[PDB]
């Protein structure tokens, strides 16, 4: 029933006596029990695809078959844990093995196998008809989340004979007992899945409902929809470590999955030392940010194969965690690793190259798996209801963007926020070009923000246009120098750097300007403009600028200072504050223009 | 001494102008177009060896 | 302590060894037995041909029943009649002992010193398993090379990776013997060592390393693998497997701050291009093999240091872009997989520069973990900063000179264009034996720095200034 080694070359391996074997079936071949995948079948003999290294094997090993393609195991412990491309755990494999290294042919289970969970019944009995997808069952994971939901699998239906009651369990006792024409269906507290296929869903919805990141610039004037994609360039001089570790800590989000999806190493090490220090304060100083976070890690060193599988593991998982009804945000690092990985293992196959030397596969594959993103309505009874928001970051091949994956992902995404180095040294900290970066999903946030706030929208514009006209005008500032502008152009040119410097400028260390929530900067626009607006209408009737300047530089000292205001106090007494200032302003420029 | 500034400049702003609106565009195109080509026979090149 | 029952368990069982006569066929560089019996692939064997000569080999591919050998050293003179194959029952393994330091090493490991034999304290696989990530941690602090434009500049925190990218015709290996010459920590040893290995090399330039190694002491702190340009590519293609290895033994289980050169990876790649060929792989980008990618990983990325282990690990591969192109695919893998680069310009080293580096291009992305306070002097980070934009400031400056006069210029752009000539005749200008501390370096990066009015050093912060601009 086992197969016998016949050929061996390099990563390919031929093996015999293979008959009943899908095409992509997984292999258990040599000795130690190296993972490998049948690619080619012709009639007997079965090509083979190895991962780890073949040096060593010898003809007439036997071969063994797993059972179903590359799949990846859910359920409660998923949490605090730190995985390779393949759902491999690193700390149990390094603790198994006291070495430093990955021991090839090394097997251990995806999720530990001992810890005890207290399962709690759901809402069904005996004898009630069932349907797959179908909550009937909780776990308590972690003081964050505890209603980590038990779902049955997709893909299975029937009655159930026989279902455990409350108690404390592990994840190798039959908790249920589904009954079909073959009763032998058996359920325990988790399941596996194919990567490769898409999860089913009831139905696909239209994201409406902003997500919010805390930034300023980044909600203010390119927002992303909760269920949307996007993309950032990926540089080294840049910074997104910002950025990312502020969606981490700040967003609305229930559940990250970063993914590491080939870098150098080194910062690998820096990210795993640095996100177990991470810490959030929600009704308290909840100490981690690793109860609330899956990371697959995949340094250069890992096997093609898995370097691969990455994005589709993570996706995979974030489409399990978003059909229990939570909100989930995956993160990618560098899809150009990944592209060059798909690129690696085609040309290992041999196969006919295509624009820039790639495969042909790259447009399909990116496109289905942008698409698997979205927002539904989970599959079950329930009707409860989640949401992913994935967001990749592209990396050139050396600056150009005319490389075929930056073409792709850019028709692809909805929504860019370009980076640049310049910035950096003059620490713009938040470093977006604000003449690149934009934004597509207005047109539906419209819809939001009237029901809440439904002046944003034409304030948000006002400053685009006001920004454009700036630095269009410095333009020729230069030439002619500001003697030939009127008093309107140089109060535009310095409404434009006071906003340059403020509304956009964060520190993101400070106590007050680290986490900016909605309201406090939608109060932050109105004021501006309302500012900019009352003294350009004070010139308008006829006012020397310079003397209004000068009576009013407490009154823009004020409203820079505003910013420094510390949030998190009333959240409603800031707003009341925020009136009285504007109050202040309106009748300070009323008395002035006396 | 203005006459002769004005006029310099004139020709020097102008000439400027030409090269950075004229030339640049035209040799990158060229440039790109020369890059497809050189990208376009290794193709053929490779299929005739894998034939 | 117990690794004794495992040393004798598996020590003291001698086993048989087979020996065949049939000789199948020969195609070029290969060899084709007939009828093995259990083969394996990458095995070693020893052929005997029929004038008694020796030499050895490597499978590569096995059919029903069948090898397929590669001789390192050429195959002429064999024959289908007489030749018998000798195999072995094991892959190849390298000798490991403490005491390889000052003792020399052909491509294959066999000591070329005229020494004894190694004495092995062990054997292993050449090529490792992979590090595991999760037990991986970041540099923090310093390595002193002793070279005015690198330490200053491009300060190597261990556990780095920065290549040098260089062109045909240049100094590189003078260099290279000069860092490995000068190599050390700091001290604001008996822990430090340094792995040499050369691939592709005239006979002149080995005798030159083995004879400067020898009368300036540093031999006993190193360990050379070197490998000339007329033997086998195998044998290339094996000796930085080698080299890494041992430092990887000796860092991860001696505790040893170890630094690893290679001085050249261009002839790798011919080597690696050379293999495939045997085989049938069709050739990929500019005929290089497509999945070089993976090998070069598996070689750069055994280094950086670990979490429980107080050892360390350091990597200086040596590039050579076939036209000074950075479009070439080995730089752009290279660059890829490692941190910044360091150039070598053709233009200095034509004006007599030595080293010949610019400074413009080059890069350390791991410098803010490098320096500081007690690592080092707290001034390093910002001197680097002010003399990087005045270098880059005086360049252009030497431009406009030419078509805008000298009076025309600014104070500014005066005081930049003495301060760049300056700068290039005595801070880079470095003897081949002349070895400055990081101190020195610092002290002199002052000294070219009071050129400048003390106010008008913007980037610098004014408690530095303060506190070292006096004398």
């Amino acid at each position: 029933e086992y197969g016998a080694i016949y050929s061996v070359s390099g990563p390919v391996v031929i093996a015999e006596n293979m008959i009943g074997c899908a095409m992509y079936e997984l292999v258990k071949v040599g000795h130690d029990n190296l993972v490998g995948e049948v690619i080619r079948i012709d009639g007997d003999k079965a090509t083979i695809q190895v991962y780890e290294e073949t040096a060593g094997l010898t003809v007439g090993d036997p071969v063994l078959r797993t059972g179903k393609p590359l799949s990846v195991e859910l359920g409660p412990g998923l949490m605090e844990t730190i995985y390779d491309g393949i759902q491999r755990p690193l700390k149990a494999i390094k603790e198994e093995s006291q070495s430093i290294y990955i021991p090839r042919g090394i097997d251990t289970p995806a999720l530990d196998r001992t810890i005890k969970w207290q399962f709690t019944p759901g809402k069904f009995q005996v004898g009630d008809h069932i349907s797959g997808g179908d909550i009937y069952g909780s776990v308590f994971e972690n003081s964050l989340i505890s209603s980590h939901k038990i779902l049955l699998p997709p893909r299975s239906r029937g009655t159930i004979t026989w279902i455990a009651p409350a108690g404390e369990y592990t994840l190798d006792e039959k908790i249920l007992e589904v009954e079909f024409d073959g009763k032998k269906s058996d359920f325990t507290l988790y399941h596996t899945w194919p990567v490769r296929v898409p999860r089913p869903v009831t139905e696909k919805l239209s994201a409406d409902y902003p997500l919010l990141t805390g930034q300023r610039v980044l909600d203010a004037l390119f927002p992303c929809v909760q269920g949307g994609t996007t993309c950032i360039p990926g540089a080294f001089g840049c910074g997104k470590t910002v950025i990312s570790q502020s969606l981490s800590k700040y967003s609305n989000s229930d559940a990250i999955i970063y993914v590491g999806c080939g870098e150098r190493g080194n910062e690998m090490a820096e990210v795993l030392m640095e996100f177990p220090e991470l810490y959030t304060e929600m009704s308290g100083t909840k100490e981690p940010i690793m109860k609330r976070t899956t990371l697959v890690a995949n340094t250069s060193n890992m096997p093609v194969a898995a370097r691969e599988a990455s994005i589709y593991t993570g996706i995979t998982l974030a489409e399990y965690f978003r059909d229990q009804g939570k909100n989930v945000s995956m993160i990618a690092d560098s899809s150009s690793r990944w592209a060059e990985a798909l690129r690696e293992i085609s040309g290992r196959l041999g196969e006919m190259p295509a624009d820039q030397g790639f495969p042909a596969y790259l447009g399909a594959k990116l496109a289905s798996f942008y698409e698997r993103a979205g927002k539904a309505v989970a599959l079950g009874s329930p009707d409860r209801t989640g949401s992913v928001s994935i967001v990749a970051a592209v990396s050139p091949a050396g600056g150009d963007f005319s490389d075929p994956v930056t073409t792709a992902t850019l028709g692809i995404t909805q929504v860019f926020w370009g980076l640049d180095k310049k910035l950096a040294q003059r620490k713009h900290f938040p470093s977006i070009n604000t003449s690149v970066s934009y934004s597509k999903y207005t047109n539906v946030l419209n819809k939001f923000y009237d029901s809440n706030y439904p002046e944003f929208p034409v304030l948000r514009d006002r400053m685009k246009e006001i920004l454009s006209n700036a630095e269009e005008l410095e333009q020729v500032v230069q030439l002619v120098g500001k003697s030939a502008l009127s008093d309107s152009d140089k109060i535009t040119l310095d409404v434009a750097t006071l906003i340059k410097e403020d509304f956009l400028q964060q520190n993101g260390y400070s106590t007050y300007d680290a986490f900016c929530p909605i309201w406090k900067t939608f109060d932050m626009m109105r004021a501006f403009i309302s500012y900019h607006d009352e003294a350009q209408k004070a010139v308008a009737n006829g006012a020397n600028w310079s003397k209004l300047a000068d009576s009013t530089g407490d009154v823009k000292h004020a409203v820079s200072s505003s910013k420094f205001f510390e949030p998190s106090r009333g959240e409603k007494e800031v707003h009341g504050e925020f009136e009285k200032l504007l109050s202040t302003m309106q009748e300070r420029f009323a008395e002035s223009t006396d | 001494a203005f006459i002769i500034l004005d006029e310099v400049i004139k020709v020097t702003n102008r000439r400027v102008n030409a090269i950075e609106h004229v030339i640049i565009p035209r040799t990158e195109n060229t440039i790109a177009y020369i890059n497809s080509e050189l990208d376009e026979l290794d193709r053929e090149e490779f299929y005739r060896l894998k034939k | 302590f117990a690794i004794n029952k495992k040393a004798v368990e598996q020590g003291f069982n001698v086993k048989p060894r087979l020996n065949y006569n049939t000789v199948s066929g020969v195609n070029g560089p290969l060899v084709i037995l007939e009828k093995v019996k259990f083969p394996r692939y990458n095995e070693i064997v020893n052929l005997t041909l029929p004038d008694g000569t020796v030499r050895q080999g490597q499978v590569l591919e096995i059919r029903g029943d069948r090898a397929i050998v590669q001789v390192f050293e050429g195959t002429s003179g064999i024959d289908v009649k007489k030749t018998t194959v000798e195999f072995t029952g094991e892959s190849l393994r390298i000798p490991v002992s403490e005491d390889m330091l000052g003792r020399i090493f052909d491509g294959s490991g066999r000591p070329i010193d005229n020494g004894p034999k190694v004495f092995a304290e062990d054997y292993l696989d050449i090529n490792g398993s992979p590090i595991n990530p999760y037990a991986r941690i970041y540099p923090e602090e310093m390595i002193s090379t002793g070279v005015s434009a690198i330490d200053t500049m491009n300060s190597i925190a261990r556990g780095q990776k920065i290549p040098i990218f260089s062109a045909s015709g240049l100094p590189h290996n003078e260099i290279a013997a000069q860092i490995c010459r000068q190599a050390g920590l700091v001290r604001p040893e008996e822990n430090f060592s340094i792995v040499f290995a050369a691939m592709g090399v005239n006979l002149e330039t080995a005798r030159f390393f083995k004879q400067d190694f020898e009368e300036n002491g540093s031999l006993e702190r190193t360990s050379l693998f070197l490998n000339l340009a007329n033997d086998p590519t195998i044998e290339r293609i094996i000796t930085p497997r080698l080299a890494l290895t041992t430092a990887e033994y000796l860092a991860y289980q001696t505790e040893r701050h170890v630094l690893t050169i290679l001085t050249d990876m261009s002839s790798y790649a011919d080597a690696l291009r050379e293999v495939s060929a045997a085989r049938e792989e069709v050739p990929g980008r500019r005929g290089y093999p497509g999945y070089m990618y993976t090998d070069l990983s598996t070689i750069y990325e055994r280094a950086g240091r670990v979490e429980g282990r107080n050892g360390s690990i350091t990597q200086i591969p040596i590039l050579t872009m076939p036209n000074d192109d950075i479009t070439h695919p080995i730089p752009d893998l290279t660059g890829y997989i490692t941190e910044g680069q360091i150039f070598v310009d053709r233009q200095l080293h034509n004006k007599g520069i030595y080293p010949p580096i610019n400074v413009l291009p080059s890069l350390s992305r791991l410098m803010k973990s490098a320096i500081g306070e007690g690592m080092t002097r707290k001034d390093h980070g910002d001197v680097s900063n002010q003399l990087y934009a005045k270098y880059a400031i005086g360049k252009d400056a030497a431009a406009m000179k030419a078509v805008v006069g000298e009076e025309a210029l600014s104070i500014e752009d005066k005081l930049s264009l003495e301060f760049l000539e300056k700068f290039e005749k005595t801070f880079i200008t470095q003897g081949a034996y002349e070895d400055r501390t990081v101190f020195e370096s610092l002290d002199q990066a002052w000294s070219l720095l009071r050129i400048y009015p003390k106010e008008m050093l913007n980037r610098i912060s004014p408690k530095i200034l303060d506190e070292f601009y006096d004398r």
